[PDB]
């Protein structure tokens, strides 16, 4: 199966390489300027993983819209402002490195 | 209305004998290739479904097509109590009660059942309640009737587990004041590049006062005031030519200690105005997503 | 009226000694005969107070004439059944 | 409102909210004592003030089975016309569209 | 978690065309039982 | 400690009363609510008041059309004065019954002209009239009318109960608490916790406020809270209240 | 009145006795007069000879005896006593001083001793405990046998057909001979006692040139057997032997305290240890015992043994040589090559029921062996020759586990007396609940449904709607159970084209092994078949083509429907959904005054009221004397015509009486006086039935047409004319009682002459304590006069003040009668007074 | 910050010991912290603002 | 619906405010008797019964509102002080 590091982005220093099961569906193709935190595959994404780059204004918009996706296929409509009030609660803490 | 019922009120569409003709053509060639030995019994076990499962849907659509032309006041049904009503079409079009699936069991066919395991019955049961179902054909109809009260024994239990987590946390998330002290710069700029890959929506911008004065292309006196509300019509102008970043006061961009002002939020949704001081947007937001 | 803030702190034997009036040594509870608690027992009236309204366990003070006076023979004050 | 009988009569149009049928169900009723609650019962607890849906924004209370039947009956035509003409005498068939 | 209400009623549910959007019907005898502490408060002021 | 025993029965002739449920053999579940007078009750030509008016509202979802061969055939069987033997998965036929319907009285389709007893104008499109085999199911006592206002209370628990002669109070479940908090109320939330259950000294004082036509003051401190202070006190930890 | 019929489809057989299952089965346990020693005798063969060896004492069983009951029959219904009959067994105890029953001198022996007492069966077949009759319903479970399941993971092992071998004796042992490579061979014993299997075969006399030298050639997956033996590269034979080769001494090496040595090591696994003085400390469990045999002389564990395995060796295994370990390992390899022995989990042919007859056995044994723990306690206190009579065995212990079953179990419920028809249907069901091992609450989507094999066995229609769907069901019309367990259904046999009219009852065991055709199949004269594509089935698999493969066909089409769902008019026009919602509500019916037979029927409503035993049936010819609406007496002609000498057989006509669920069970005399009647003739019709068929409800007219909104959701208006004729009148009936007590103040008494200050309590009570029958008032009155003095007949000074305002008249005694509870009152039926009767009252 | 908060949910045997040592003077600002003591709701209709 | 109820929520730019406007004052009118109510008897509900009018209700007093006034502790401190209220019999 494929190796690399989940589509290892090549920079101007020293790249990195790991491994990942073949049970992953491809989403992003070649020739795409993608940074850290942006979902590469499909489905849910580790909140603690994207937390390293996204920060707050980005990690929040993701979890809010992601939930609005499953309620989108159903047919019911609900304003995302009902989630932006409960997600902010997870922004009360901040560990010190 | 004078709606009633009779022995001849259960008429059957003539389109039924038109959709079975094309079906018999395939059936008259499914056993022929079976007796030869070129087609396994398993090959014809999943092919009979890909022809009858689509033959019981077109029959219902071809029927209602006639009950909306020369006559519509046609009266069908039987003689029982529930929530529906006579005129099998008048109530189905009014949006009262009567799905194409249920109606099918009165003027159309019976459809395809299902085995207790997961497979599907071979020989279909076209025989309707009009002529009467055979003893053997009725033995299979009892198998698919067990899948009804078995897939809803979870949602009727307690689907309020979702709201069981939010309320016990956002119980302190309530409006504390009208105006905090934040400027217009450091906030939240909802980009148009969101979702799975790129599927924007008016939902996010729906009801929220803008912050900075976005300079949008066009003639003079076109810019949007940095102190005005946002209506469903006002947003249609934004997501039409801008397609850029829009500075707007959000909830997670509030600068206060425990709470969110009225401006940082938006509409009330419950009525038709701005959220009033006292709206527990931390409790109602949990039930609004817990009940669906 | 209403409640404001709540204070919490460890408990010391010096403080617990204040609320308490004595120590129980006899595991025995009450009697099935006269329905009277045992002396220095679990349900002793010497420390936990009287059982009935304005009356000891023996029978020295019954009438309401005594608003509240300890007995020289019993050693139990005269109060209601609420302070139990 | 007082009514002769041993049952609780419920509004038909509000049945869409309680999602219950009159087949033999059962419902309990509470009664406010304090005046303060009596005021709130006519402020937000009442039904005449909660017409729209908190989630989306569309009217939750809508015609059911009978109330919609009477309206769809009175509002009925026949369509299936030809085009446009002078037509002053001859046709005149009921109230066709 | 659960506190029993001192004043509550319960019975079979029926329909009522006479009722309005902001109205609800209820049993006759149940009215006396529910508003018991209240009905006595008015009877004294009256002549009953 | 008993001399002798005296047994006395109590036979009760329960008569028809709006509140029970009726269902035949097909599953036509229903319920009587209002008794339709005879004055405003339409009839046929010869003048025959309807024994009971059903409800033509609900059929396609049941999918049990079969009692038709019992209504129409039952009407013709009366006019001819004969029992019908129909086995299972067989018996009569649409063409066989239709031929029998030829006799009877006069009709043959089932739809007879119905004259309105209210306005007087004949109902457009005649309705069907025949005999239906129904049944009156027993009225369970689990749906009896119950209502409580005042009752006894415990000691340490101090909550509304329900004896024999007295009814029981509906326990305000937590499921109805959050639904109230959503509105953003106040006083109507603290009441369903204190006076109306736990609070004792605030329950008696309130009873002496709506009797003279006055108003009840604010509740006090819950009993399940002032005892917890002692419950936790015996755990090697000291708790003390404090105002501002 | 001409009777025009349509269809007929003549049947070669009629509906068997619906109450045949719960009748013959219970008659195979008691064994009183008919048989000699079989059923009940088997129960005394398990407990006896009970041996409490403590020196020289032995108790041997001889025979049983069933004499007369405790007292009268009509007396245990007004006190709550289970009508039964004590038993008498013979005991032969011996004392250390050589005192065994065999002589007349120094040899004492008793023969008649009554302690235990078991209930009996009467007419219909329903027990009666504590007044309320109890009925036992048989349950369905998977019959114990050798099956073949699967196992997740592994994907690189051995075993039987698939992997882990799973057998289920009954309690003996769960023999597991799986194979795990690498090093240690995976072998269990009873739980998970892990140990090398390389030394096991060595104990059964097998060298290193048998299992790993003549089996490794066909498979190189013996990495678990080539570990202990250590057969690396070909080297010097002798002087290089290990555990495998040698047998007695065995190699003495192992990284631990103890040391392995094959034979003398199987016990070393249990710390600490003990000398080889116990050659049979556990091996005596896998031999002569109830371990192997799952039933008496393998009467049940026979079909599921020699059919899959090889043969059979004695009831158990034996001494050293064990053919129970070699006859099983030969299968794990046999199927591993190519066979075909797969067992279906959800297969009716693998699950049988246990009727009341069988349930009465295992419940009588556990209650009898209970006294064993009491006959040893009274022995330590025994003197000399005084511990011979009934000074050991006790009645209470044995009469405890027997009364807690017929009134306190998962199979004992109250009969539904809401409808005479619902009565037989209540026993015509089989609950899937019972043993915790044979029944679990796991997710069985392919079990809680209907299987094609249920056609003719269990009605796929009559099933309790709700969460408990699929579990509880009902028996079909042509469905009867034999003396084994499985359900047997009639099936006509055929042999290549020709067809025999003669039917053939067959179980569900061979139902899947053979092919069954369809009843609605064409047939022209017995000899030739009229089709080349017979639509038949083959165990949950509808086959096709071939006419010689079949051997059985369906004789009746009614075999699919139950006994209660076959009374509804036109079933082919009814959906399986409403066909059930119309049956589960039918059993909740109630006898009404205005009851008449439906205008249309099927002809099965008559056979119901007969087998149910609702209407009175004469057992002898003769004329009728009286025809009272409460009592009917028929005189027979067996004795000379004499006013006081004849076969007087009064028929007690039950009037308005109580019921299990407050219903109405009355009978109306339909026979006049003078007209001679014979066997089969009905004397009086039942409650909810006219002439003896159905008649549960009634028929009314209807102007089918909506009514301005009033009929919103399931709302129905009813004409007032219906109420005028009071056609819907149901008698509920309750139960009140007054109990007198011996209070410290002073025992009160009931009398009409009460020193009360009123008269309201005198208007009713006039018949000396009691009151007349039938009247009318309201709730909150007096039923039985009570005079209980209070305050020690001493009034208080402060009390006289209150009554001094409202007429000073304070009597010593008051009226503390039982007032009518809240709700609705009613008339009285009967009145019973037992003022200390001379009978045996407690 | 409140001790009664986490006490009314998961893990309560821990917060009652951590707040006892330092002595936290928790104020009625939450929601469930009021339902247990009995007082006017610190929000909705009645708030500081 | 009801009388002058939707007019009180449209006149002022808030709904939660109108609550206490006719809550902490209404319940206070009963515990204080009826004399504190100085406005005329014009602004009063109407109850049809026995050809007369009783009770009183409220929601008709909200007219002259203001921002800052009294705290919140004195509302029932000097209220129950000036008037004790009770219940006596002859």
């Amino acid at each position: 199966g494929k190796r690399r590091l989940v589509i290892t982005p090549v920079d101007g220093s020293d790249p990195y390489e790991e491994m990942i099961p073949k049970w992953r569906q491809l989403n992003v193709f070649e020739g795409e300027r993608v940074e850290r935190g942006d979902v590469i595959s499909d489905g849910p994404e580790a909140p603690h993983d994207i937390l390293r780059l996204r920060g707050v204004h980005a990690v929040t918009r993701y979890i809010v819209n992601e939930v609005q996706d499953v309620y989108r296929l159903q047919g019911v409509k609900i304003n995302d402002k009902h989630i932006e009030v409960i997600v902010r609660q997870m922004l009360r803490k901040a560990t010190i490195v | 209305s004078g709606a009633s019922v009779g022995i001849d009120d259960m008429v059957i569409p003539e389109k039924k004998h038109e959709i079975i003709s094309e079906a018999e053509a395939e059936v008259a060639e499914i056993q022929e290739q079976f007796q030869s030995g070129l087609v396994t019994a398993g090959e014809r076990y999943n092919k009979v479904i890909d022809i009858w499962a689509a033959a019981n849907d077109r029959v219902s659509k071809a029927m209602m097509d006639n009950l909306q032309t020369e006559t519509v006041i046609n009266r069908d049904g039987q003689e029982e109590k529930q929530v529906s009503f006579n005129s099998i079409y008048m109530m189905a079009d009014s949006g009262a009660r009567g799905s194409a699936a249920q109606i099918r069991q009165l003027a159309g066919m019976r459809g395809l059942m299902a085995k207790p395991d997961g497979s599907i019955i071979e020989t279909p049961i076209t025989a309707n309640f009009r002529e009467g179902l055979n003893v053997l054909q009725y033995f299979i109809s009892t198998h698919g009737a067990r899948k009804g009260l078995a897939d809803t024994a979870l949602k009727t239990a307690n689907s309020g587990y979702l709201t069981r987590r939010l309320v016990d946390v956002a119980q302190d998330l309530v409006v504390t004041e009208d105006d905090c002290g934040t400027h217009e710069g450091i906030m939240m700029t909802p980009v148009i590049e969101g979702g799975d890959v790129k599927e924007p929506l008016r939902d996010r911008v729906l009801g929220r006062v803008t912050a900075e004065d976005v300079l949008k292309p066009g003639t003079a006196d076109i810019l949007v005031p940095r102190n005005t509300l946002l209506h469903e019509q006002w947003c249609d102008l934004l997501e039409e030519n801008s397609v850029d970043a829009v500075k707007v006061r959000s909830v997670v961009s509030c600068d206060t200690d425990f709470g969110v002002c009225a401006h940082c939020y938006g509409r009330d949704l419950a009525r038709g105005h701005i959220i009033n001081k006292g709206e527990a947007i931390g409790v109602i937001a949990a039930q609004s997503i817990g009940e669906p | 009226e209403e409640f404001d803030a709540i204070k919490i702190a460890l408990a010391s034997p010096d403080m617990i000694r204040s609320w308490s009036f004595g120590e129980v040594k006899k595991p025995e509870t009450i009697n099935y005969r006269t329905f009277k608690p045992e002396r220095d027992g679990l349900f002793c009236a010497r420390i936990f107070g009287p059982v009935k309204d304005y009356e000891c366990l023996c029978g020295k003070y019954k009438r309401l004439k005594h608003r509240g006076v300890i007995c020289e023979k019993c050693g139990v004050e005269v109060t209601q059944t609420k302070v139990r | 409102v007082l009514i002769e009988g041993k049952a609780i009569q419920l509004h038909p149009l509000v049945c869409a909210a309680y999602n219950a049928d009159f087949d033999g169900d059962q419902m309990a009723v509470h009664v406010p004592l304090t005046l303060e609650a009596q005021l709130e019962a006519r402020a937000l607890m009442m039904s005449t003030n909660n017409i729209l849906s908190p989630a989306n924004g569309e009217p939750i209370i809508v015609p059911s089975q009978d109330v919609v039947l009477g309206l769809y009956y009175m509002t009925r035509d026949c369509v299936n016309a030809k085009g446009e003409g002078m037509v002053l005498t001859g046709p005149k068939e009921a109230e066709r569209l | 978690l659960g506190k029993r209400v001192d004043y509550s009623g319960r019975s079979v549910i029926t329909v009522g065309p006479y009722l309005r959007l902001h109205q609800c019907g209820l049993p006759k005898k149940m009215a006396l039982e529910l508003f018991k502490p209240f009905i006595y408060g008015k009877l004294e002021l009256r002549g009953l | 400690g008993v001399l002798k025993i005296v047994k006395v029965y109590l036979a009760v002739k329960r008569r028809i009363q709006p509140g029970d449920k009726m269902a035949g053999r097909h599953g036509n579940k229903g319920v009587i609510s209002k008794i339709n007078p005879i004055e405003d009750m339409p009839y046929d030509e010869n003048g025959t008041p309807v024994d009971i008016v059903l409800n033509p509202l609900g059929v396609p979802s049941r999918m049990n059309i079969g009692q038709i061969l019992e209504t129409h055939l039952g009407m013709a069987a009366k006019g001819i004065g004969m029992p019908i033997a129909t086995p299972v998965f067989d018996g009569a036929k649409e063409a066989e019954i239709k031929e029998l319907l030829k006799l009877g009285d006069l009709p043959t389709s089932g739809q007879i002209r119905l004259y309105d007893g209210r306005t007087g104008e004949q109902f457009e499109r005649p309705v069907t009239v025949g005999y239906m085999y129904m049944l009156k199911l027993n009225h369970l006592v689990d749906d009896k009318m119950h209502a409580r206002s005042t009752g006894s209370y415990s000691l340490v628990t101090q909550q509304p109960l329900g004896g024999k002669a007295q009814f029981g109070g509906q326990r305000f479940g937590e499921m109805e608490v959050w639904a109230l908090e959503a509105y953003g109320a106040a006083y109507t939330l603290q009441e369903m916790l204190t006076v109306k259950s736990d609070d004792v000294n605030g329950r008696t004082k309130m009873y002496k406020n709506i009797v003279d036509g006055n108003h009840q003051m604010e509740p006090g401190m819950p009993e399940s809270f002032n005892v917890l202070l002692k419950e936790i006190r015996s755990l090697g930890i000291n708790i003390e209240l404090e105002d501002e | 009145r001409i009777r025009k019929d349509f269809g007929k489809r003549p049947q070669v057989l009629d509906v068997p006795y619906l109450l045949s299952i719960q009748l013959d089965s219970f008659q195979k346990f008691i064994e009183q007069d008919p048989e000699g020693q079989y059923g009940l005798e088997a129960a005394f063969r398990s407990v006896f000879p009970i041996q409490s060896y403590s020196g020289n004492s032995e108790l041997q069983y001889v025979s049983y005896r069933l004499g007369e009951p405790v007292f009268d029959v009509q007396e245990c219904q007004i006190r709550g006593v289970t009508y039964s009959a004590p038993l008498r067994v013979k005991l032969r105890l011996v004392i250390y001083e050589r005192e065994a029953p065999e002589g007349t001198v120094k040899d004492i022996k008793e023969q008649e001793v009554y302690m235990g007492e078991i209930p009996l069966m009467t007419d219909n077949g329903t027990f009666v405990i504590n007044g309320t009759e109890r009925v036992i319903v048989s349950q369905l479970h998977r019959s114990p046998g050798v099956f073949f399941d699967s196992d997740k993971g592994k994907t690189h092992s051995s075993g039987k057909v698939l992997y882990n071998a799973r057998i289920i004796p009954y309690r003996g042992s769960w023999l597991d001979f799986e194979f795990d490579p690498k090093d240690n061979l995976f072998v269990r014993i009873d739980r998970r006692r892990k140990l090398p299997a390389t030394i096991i075969l060595r104990a059964l006399n097998y060298t290193t040139e048998q299992i790993l030298d003549l089996f490794f050639e066909k498979v190189d997956l013996l990495a678990k057997l080539s570990q202990s033996g250590h057969k690396r590269i070909e080297t010097l034979f002798t002087n290089d032997l290990d555990h495998g080769p040698y047998i007695s001494e065995t190699l003495r090496v192992d990284p631990t305290n103890d040391r392995l040595s094959a034979l003398v090591e199987i016990y070393r696994m249990m710390r600490p240890g003990e000398p080889p003085t116990r050659e049979a400390a556990e091996s005596l469990f896998e031999n002569l015992f109830f371990s192997e045999d799952r039933y008496d002389l393998s009467a049940v564990g026979r079909m599921k043994f020699n059919r899959s395995l090889l043969r059979e060796e004695i009831e158990g295994s034996g001494i050293l040589s064990k053919d129970d370990i070699i006859d099983v390992m030969k299968k794990l390899i046999d199927i591993r090559n190519g066979k075909g022995e797969v067992d279906d989990i959800d297969h009716l042919g693998n699950r049988r029921i246990r009727s009341v007859g069988e349930m009465a056995e295992n419940q009588f044994r556990v209650g009898l062996v209970r006294v064993e723990r009491a006959v040893k306690e009274r022995l330590s206190l025994g003197d000399l020759d005084t511990l011979m009579p009934q000074d050991m065995i006790n009645a209470k212990p044995i009469s405890a586990a027997v009364k807690e079953f017929f009134g306190s179990s998962q199979l004992s419920q109250f009969m539904d007396q809401n409808n005479p028809l619902s009565e037989i249907t209540h026993k015509r069901r089989i609950s899937a609940l019972g043993p915790g091992g044979l029944t679990r609450e796991r997710a069985g989507f392919e079990v809680r449904d209907v299987h094609p094999t249920h056609y003719g066995r269990v009605c796929p229609i009559e099933t309790p709607e709700g969460p408990n769907i699929g579990l509880i069901n009902s028996l079909s019309v042509y469905a009867q159970t034999n003396e084994y367990g499985f359900l047997e259904t009639p099936y006509r046999k055929v042999t290549d084209g020709v067809v025999t009219d003669e039917i053939h009852y067959l179980s569900a065991i061979e139902e899947g092994n053979y092919v069954i055709a369809q009843a609605n199949s064409n047939l022209d004269e017995e000899g030739h078949f009229v089709e080349d594509l017979v639509t038949c089935r083959s165990k949950g698999e509808s086959s096709l083509f071939s006419r010689d493969q079949v051997d059985y066909m369906d004789v009746s089409t009614q075999q699919v429907v139950s006994v209660g769902a076959s009374l509804i008019p036109f079933l082919e026009h009814d959906d399986a959904n409403r066909a059930l919602m119309g049956a589960n509500m039918q059993r909740q019916a109630v006898p009404t005054l205005r009851a008449d037979k439906p205008l249309v029927g099927t002809g099965m409503e008559r056979a119901v009221a007969v087998d149910s035993g609702v209407t009175a049936v004469a057992k002898r010819g003769g004329v009728v004397q009286y025809v009272d609406a409460s009592r009917i007496v028929i005189k027979v002609n067996e004795d000379e015509m004499y006013p006081g000498e004849a076969g007087i057989d009064i028929y007690n006509l039950t009037k308005y009486t109580r019921s299990n669920q407050n219903t109405c069970i009355n009978q109306m005399p339909c026979v006049s006086l003078g007209e001679p009647v014979e066997r089969g003739d009905v004397l009086a019709d039942g409650p909810s039935t006219d002439l003896g068929e159905l008649a549960l409800g009634q028929n009314m007219r209807v102007a089918f047409m909506p009514w301005n909104g009033y009929n919103f959701e399931d709302s129905i208006l009813v004409s007032e004319r219906v109420v005028q004729e009071d056609r819907f009148t149901t008698i509920h009936i309750q139960e009140l009682a007054c109990v007198s007590r011996d209070t410290k103040l002073g025992p009160e008494e009931i009398t009409a002459d009460i020193p009360n200050v009123g008269e309201a309590a005198l208007s009713k009570l006039d018949e000396s304590g009691i009151v007349y029958i039938g009247a009318e008032v309201t709730g909150g009155d007096i039923l039985v006069g009570k005079v209980t003095p209070k305050g020690e007949t001493q009034l208080t000074p402060e009390e006289k003040l209150l009554r001094a305002i409202f007429g000073e008249k304070a009597s010593d005694v008051k009226d503390s009668s039982l007032r009518v509870p809240n709700g609705v009152s009613g008339t009285v039926i009967d009145v019973q007074v037992f003022t200390r009767d001379g009978v045996e009252k407690d | 910050e409140s001790f009664i908060s986490a006490a009314s949910f998961q893990e309560t045997t821990r917060v009652l010991t951590e707040a006892a040592v330092a002595g936290k003077r928790d104020e009625l600002r939450g929601l469930k912290e009021n339902v247990i003591v009995g007082r006017l709701i610190p929000a909705g209709t009645g708030y500081a603002y | 619906a009801r009388v002058t109820v939707q007019d009180a929520v449209e006149k002022i730019g808030n709904r939660f405010d109108l609550v206490l406007v006719a809550a902490r004052r209404a319940r206070q009118m009963q515990v204080g008797g009826k004399d504190p109510l100085v406005p005329e008897e014009n602004d009063k509900t109407t109850v049809i019964a026995l050809r007369e009018i009783e009770e009183g209700l409220i929601n008709n007093q909200i007219l002259d509102v203001r921002e800052r006034q009294e705290q919140q502790e004195q509302e029932a401190a000097e209220l129950q002080a000036v008037t004790a209220i009770a219940e006596g019999r002859r």
